[PDB]
């Protein structure tokens, strides 16, 4: 809501979203807080400007010349012309729901502003030009110096808006009848929703069970009038709705059903239908054969659907258990899922009221849809080796091997009588998969296999629009991607497939870590803070040593373990690393390097050091100091260019100094005042204050032993080890080289004054 | 213990506020008079995860709690339950709605606190505990994490879960509490089963830590290892460090050593600790009465400081570079900028319990050789 | 550790410094007791004084400032300093010896309405040799 998109700070064409057209809004202080910026930001004298920093109808940028040539460093600041129509929208604005001064004041302004042509009519003109001779006065004194109109002014748009509001504000027109539809009611609050819960059996023992521990529930059976069917079936009933075939319309394309379209009742042909939520769907991906996950999603889709509802009539849910939700002896219920139907009982579970019962008792109270358009108008050695071998891996081994080589769709003939497919022997293979709870090949089937999760495009704009650059691949370039703007289903999957390579389970393991990150972003969106660019290559490499440490075992078995790992204990491991709770601080400095957690205002130090110096060089790659200019502190790309400046070293400790020494620099540079005037090397402070420290600690008369010496980075491991403040950290250090050699290119004098 | 549906259509949830082990806080709101509160519910099943018998010894906790609660409630330094709802399933506490977190986050933010806000915090600190003690109630979890802060700078206490009553005669042997704040006492009962007991000397101790804590900015007793910190906390060797209470009055440095005693008999309690100069403060008197020696005396002294004003005024010291090259970190100015900034980059690592803390990101000692020597 | 008389000589003169009973030494006062004696700070040292005094920027003083600050151990050199400069505050004779008059100029200056019998009451007390005058040793002895 504050920002127009990711490359414009403001834009007053949001003016109209928040306006008489088309009232979608909500949390009136956003309301209040856009107005006030827009006001503040944006207003002049005879008008706003759309956004900052356009060049339309300038006397520069050539105007007979398209394709804006990237050298905007200041031929169009502060000269953006105006546009009177974000004026006439105010007065509206004002006038529709409860204002009256504003509407005045607005009116009065407007008023100075307009043109009188033929026959004595008010005309609006476009916008107003500065004049080409005086440019030079306004840089220095903004919003000063007149104006003259320019282009075209037979403004449709704006001479109707502003006779509709004059005529709105006349009195003789109602706002109530503008929009007969009610639209002007957004604000009001919606106090709550109560969901309602039914709950089945699927067999006579699932009911037996319920029933031994005081749970009553009806099985699938004896609601005959009543139907229960999976959502898929619904999308593709829905996948039918206005089709032509002299137009040449192939009707809705298929797509995934939410929980808000399976919660309502449907009628079909004089029937009623109920639709199952798609979560508990195991054909498609693992994620349902956890019971603590179908619990945790359970809660989320309960919240959700009880925030929102804005449909009429009470929702309603149905949860059959499976088979596969009861114990290893198959003779009752998880400890989880008797924990959950408990807590749903009693009318408090998760964040909404459930209230549970019979489905003949909804009925009455619940909403229908009534559908309408439905109604009508040698591998032969190798096979007999697969058929006699046991144990799963060399089955898989086996299936995966005859897939790649001969067997994309050939016929198997392990049977005699029915023709195996590769396809349907690694179908099959699933079931007693599923039975064992052995994490260690299912992942390796369903890369086979090549199985897509579901809603991955959605979940990758969410990542998007929070003002974050995802990254696909391990390192390093260019085999790495960039993924700066949403794409397609389809190209999205290849580009992870090319991305993954051979590997195969990278690709699952990566779209399993971004739906974890997905679910993780909308519940606490704050431990995302300090960090700009996610690479999911990275991260992984991060889990896989951080097992390694904790098992002190081999890379190898730390990459067994990680794929056993159940995904409730993926996600577990994931929280605990992005929460961030010798040996000790060297694993720190390395987890910081590694994750590149810079601090909060790192860049806007930079840019104001940047101010004061001709640039900071870094192992013979320099950054001039002419990009202050070009660019905003606010602008991604100084962003990513410091960044790429910055991680040119591949050690991470190497990275962590170098942040620190900058940002001792950029502190120290506030207590004096002048201008260095030269490049400023940091390698060479970090080693003149590893070269203090040395000196000062063979002074004390530390034996060789203690002071040792990188194999391949020439630092101390102590220096590593130092905490950074306190009497003997490595924040003095760097502070006395930093001094030492800002002196040693200093005029003979410092004059520093705070 | 109402019915739910009362709560049900009395208060309605909102979003939430804070998390715990077992529990969250949310904010209600109180549907007949819009007043805003914040609610403690407390699943006593657990999730399912819990057998009976932990049921049963939550149930009992909490209503011990409730119970105890109840008749401190007045103080207006307390927090006040205004409401309680009980079911098979969840307890739903209602208390006040304070505005900002605990004193951990002040603390972290601002590193270290000034003697203003230090006096107000104590005195109030030293008012509740005195109360507390005279109504024979002992509380044994003083923390800095069991105080909240108001927009006015109001602190009430919080987290009575270990509170109970001391019929007189009695002493307790029990041990509870984190390993940083537990006074001698309590240790020595751990290790043998002769000594009668402890007391409010705890309350003493918990106070001179605190004290300690908030004053230097890290705790006067802290080691990686627990055993030798037990150790070092059996001996009571705490010092102060050179460029660190040269900034300090020798009054406040009084208190602090009178607050933690080894002996219990010699410990200051709540009544003395008021007592004390620190806290001395003047309105208006005109009963003064004396002979001329101290008359002499107040104008001489009158003399003396209006003399010493101008000499502590002349004794600053210059930015002095050369100095900053050589060492600084004896510039107060420049000792703040490091500590904050140092706690700014590295400020995600700080959370409760004793593996991290505080007193791990300063290093005062000369790391050398003499790492070696640590223990037998 | 102090002593009730202690305080109630402290409260004193913590109300003799300030003329006009706010519970402020306030900065015109304190430019106007400065000048009683016969010292020109200027705005900007008196500033640097009250900043250096207080803990904070509110550029106020209060009890508890001046307890701390005369709390304080000197030792023996500043302390040194500090008698030397308060005799020479009661030495603007250049004799050496302080007698009834001296401190009858001195209370007038600093704003106390005595009388001739009572300073030599006080003069007569103060003094043990009984010559009328007061030497360095009976001056830094009575400092306690």
């Amino acid at each position: 809501l504050p920002r127009a998109s990711t490359s414009k700070e403001v834009d007053a064409s949001l003016l109209s979203v928040v306006s008489f057209p088309a009232f979608a809004v909500e949390d009136s202080q956003l309301v209040e807080l856009t107005k006030q910026e827009i006001i503040t930001k944006l207003q002049g004298r005879y008008g706003c400007c759309r956004f900052l920093r356009d060049g339309y109808k300038t006397p520069k940028e050539d105007p007979n010349r398209l394709y804006y040539e990237p050298a905007e460093l200041k031929l169009f600041e502060n000269i953006e012309c105006e546009w009177p129509l974000f004026w006439t929208y105010f007065i509206l604005d004002g006038v529709f729901s409860g204002n009256a001064e504003q509407v005045q004041e607005y009116k009065e302004a407007l008023e100075a502003v307009l043109i009188k042509g033929k026959n004595g009519v008010p005309l609006l003109p476009e916008l107003y030009s500065v004049p080409p001779d005086r440019v030079d006065e306004e840089y220095q004194n903004p919003h000063t110096v007149d104006r003259v109109p320019m282009g075209k002014l037979p403004h449709m748009w704006g001479q109707s808006l502003y006779i509709l509001g004059s005529l709105m504000a006349e009195g003789f027109l109602a706002p109530g009848e503008i929009d007969p539809l009610n639209r002007r009611f957004s604000t009001v609050p919606k106090p709550d929703v109560v969901v309602q819960v039914s709950i089945l059996a699927e067999t006579e023992e699932i009911k037996t069970i319920l029933k031994d521990k005081g749970i009553y529930v009806e099985t699938i059976a004896e609601v005959y009038p009543i139907r229960v069917q999976p959502a898929r079936i619904l999308s593709h009933i829905y996948s039918s709705l206005g089709c032509n075939n002299r137009m040449k319309l192939s009707g809705r394309p298929y797509r995934h059903m939410g929980v808000l379209g399976t919660s309502k009742l449907y009628d079909i042909r004089k029937t009623i239908f109920t639709f199952t939520p798609q979560f508990i769907d195991q054909q498609q991906f693992y994620l349902a054969l956890d019971n603590k996950m179908i619990v945790e999603m359970l809660r989320t889709d309960l919240s959700y659907l009880c925030s929102r509802w804005r449909m009429t009539g009470q929702p309603t849910i149905t949860f059959p258990i499976s088979h596969s939700m009861l114990d290893e002896d198959g003779t009752s219920l998880n400890s989880s899922i008797l924990a959950a139907l408990r807590k749903m009982q009693d009318g408090y579970f998760g964040g909404a009221r459930v209230q549970t019962g019979k489905l003949s008792e909804f009925l009455t109270t619940s909403c229908c849809t009534h559908l309408s358009f439905m109604d009508p108008g040698d591998f032969k050695a190798l096979v007999l080796q697969l058929k006699e071998t046991s144990s799963l891996q060399e089955q898989a081994d086996i299936l995966y091997m005859l897939y790649t080589m001969k067997g994309p769709d050939w016929n198997t003939e392990l049977y005699n009588e029915r023709s195996a497919t590769v396809r349907e022997l690694l179908t099959e293979l699933y079931g007693k998969v599923g039975e064992i709870r052995h994490w260690g090949l299912i992942r390796y089937i369903s890369g086979i296999l090549r199985k897509k999760v579901e809603a991955l495009d959605e979940a990758c704009t969410d990542l998007l629009s929070h003002q974050k650059h995802l990254t696909v691949g391990l390192p390093p370039e260019p085999r790495e991607k960039t993924i700066s703007a949403p794409l397609p289903y389809e190209a999205l999957t290849q580009l992870i497939d090319e991305a993954s390579e051979g590997d195969m389970s990278i690709s699952i393991l990566t779209q399993e870590i971004m739906v974890y990150l997905a679910m993780y972003m909308r519940t606490q969106p704050g431990l995302f803070a300090e960090m700009f660019r996610l690479r999911i290559g990275l991260i992984i490499q991060v889990m896989a040593t951080e097992l390694a440490h904790s098992l002190r075992c081999s890379a190898e078995e730390a990459t067994e373990g990680l794929m056993n790992l159940s995904p409730s204990a993926m996600k577990n491991l994931l929280h605990h690393i992005l929460s961030g709770k010798q040996g000790q601080w060297q694993r720190r400095r390395r987890l910081d390097g590694a994750l590149n957690r810079v601090p909060v205002g790192f860049y806007q130090k930079v840019w104001k050091v940047l101010q004061k110096c001709h640039g900071l060089s870094v192992e013979g790659f320099v950054l001039p100091s002419s990009t202050t200019r070009e660019m905003t502190p606010g602008e991604i790309k100084f962003s990513v260019h410091v960044e790429s400046v910055l991680n040119r070293v591949p050690q991470p400790e190497y990275r962590q100094l170098l942040v620190e020494a900058i940002l001792v620099l950029t502190m120290l540079a506030d207590i004096e005042i002048h201008s260095i005037g030269s490049i400023i090397a940091v390698e060479k402070i970090v080693h003149i204050a590893n070269d203090l420290f040395l000196q000062e600690q063979k002074t004390l008369g530390a034996d060789d032993t203690m002071l040792a010496k990188d194999p391949a980075s020439g630092i101390c491991t102590l220096l590593y080890d130092s905490a950074p403040s306190g009497r003997f950290g490595t924040m003095t250090y760097l502070s006395k080289a930093a001094a030492t050699y800002v002196q040693e290119f200093l005029p003979h004098s410092i004059c520093a004054m705070q | 213990s109402h019915s739910a549906q009362d709560f049900y259509e009395n208060y309605e949830p909102k979003e939430i506020l804070g998390r715990g082990v077992s529990s969250v806080v949310r904010r209600c709101i109180h549907k007949p008079t819009s007043q805003e509160y914040a609610v403690k519910v407390i699943d006593v099943t657990g999730g399912g995860s819990f057998s009976p018998e932990e049921v049963r010894e939550l149930r009992e906790a909490t209503l011990k709690e409730v119970d105890i609660l109840r008749k401190v409630s007045g103080h207006p330094n307390i927090i006040q339950l205004k409401d309680t709802y009980e079911t098979n399933t969840f307890f739903f506490l209602v208390f006040d709605l304070m505005k900002r977190g605990e004193l951990f986050d002040y603390l972290t933010e601002k590193v270290t606190l000034s003697e203003k806000e230090t006096r107000k915090i104590m005195r109030a600190l030293l008012e509740v505990i005195c109360t507390l003690h005279k109504l024979n109630i002992v509380h044994r979890d003083l923390k800095p994490e069991n105080i909240l802060l108001d927009d006015n700078m109001n602190i009430k206490l919080t987290d009575f879960g270990f509170s109970c009553q001391l019929e007189p005669g009695e002493r307790l042997r029990e041990v509870c509490g984190t390993p940083s704040y537990l006074a001698p006492e309590i240790i020595e009962c751990s290790m043998n089963e002769d000594h009668p007991g402890y007391g409010k000397e705890v309350d003493m101790w918990s106070t001179g830590v605190i004290m300690y804590t908030l004053l230097a900015g890290s705790p006067p007793f802290w080691h990686r290892k627990q055993m030798l910190m037990l150790r070092m906390i059996m001996s009571g060797n705490y010092q102060f460090g050179s460029p660190e209470w040269d900034d300090y009055s020798d009054t406040v440095k009084d208190l602090v050593s009178r607050f933690l005693v080894v002996q219990p008999q010699n410990r200051y309690t709540a009544e003395e600790a008021l007592a004390h100069p620190f806290f001395q403060q003047y309105l208006v008197e005109e009963v003064r009465h004396f002979s001329p020696r101290g008359k002499f005396k107040v104008i001489a002294l009158t003399v003396l400081a209006s003399v010493r004003i101008y000499y502590q005024y002349r004794r600053v010291k210059p930015v002095t570079r050369e100095i900053v090259i050589r060492d600084p970190y004896a510039l107060r100015p420049l000792r703040r900028l490091i500590d904050a900034y140092a706690f700014r980059i590295y400020g995600h690592w700080v959370k409760k319990g004793q593996q991290q803390n505080r007193a791990a990101l300063f290093e005062n000692t000369p790391k050398a050789v003499l790492l070696s020597l640590a223990e037998e | 550790q102090l002593t009730e008389e202690q305080i109630a000589e402290f409260k004193e003169a913590f109300s003799l410094f300030d003329k006009d009973g706010d519970g402020t030494i306030t900065t015109k006062e304190l430019g106007t007791v400065m000048r009683s004696l016969g010292q020109n700070p200027t705005e900007a040292e008196l500033q640097d004084m009250i900043n250096e005094v207080d803990a904070d920027g509110n550029g106020t003083i209060d009890f508890p400032e001046f307890l701390t600050m005369m709390a304080r151990k000197m030792k023996d050199t500043d302390s040194e300093e500090e008698i030397r400069e308060a005799f020479r505050v009661f030495d603007k004779d250049g004799n050496g010896y302080i007698s009834a008059a001296e401190l009858r100029h001195v209370m007038t200056n600093l704003g106390e309405k005595l009388t001739d019998e009572e300073v030599d009451e006080m003069i007569r007390e103060a003094d043990i040799d009984g010559d009328g005058q007061v030497n360095y040793e009976e001056f830094v002895q009575m400092m306690t």
